[PDB]
């Protein structure tokens, strides 16, 4: 899931499973 | 940033934990 | 193709492996 | 030596180093 062109909420959701418990900072800017 | 890294190219996993906590 | 995934943008193992025969 | 923007030769000695004796193709169209 995360070796392609992730978008907006596509990419939140690839980054809430790879981060896991750590959590994540989301700036698209 | 994440976008221009992984929306307007191809994202990859070590690019993605880089913005893991 | 390459360029665009590693040099327009950065680079990783995961894409340069791509290119392995 | 990957995970940055590596252009021209510095791309082509990346491929080099990374694929070892698989080899590669180099097309930068």
């Amino acid at each position: 899931f995360v070796n392609q062109h992730l978008c907006a909420s596509h990419l939140v959701e690839a980054l809430y499973l790879v981060c896991g418990e750590r959590g994540f900072f989301y700036t698209p800017k | 940033g994440i976008v221009e890294q992984c929306c307007t190219s191809i994202c990859s996993l070590y690019q993605l934990e880089n913005y893991c906590n």
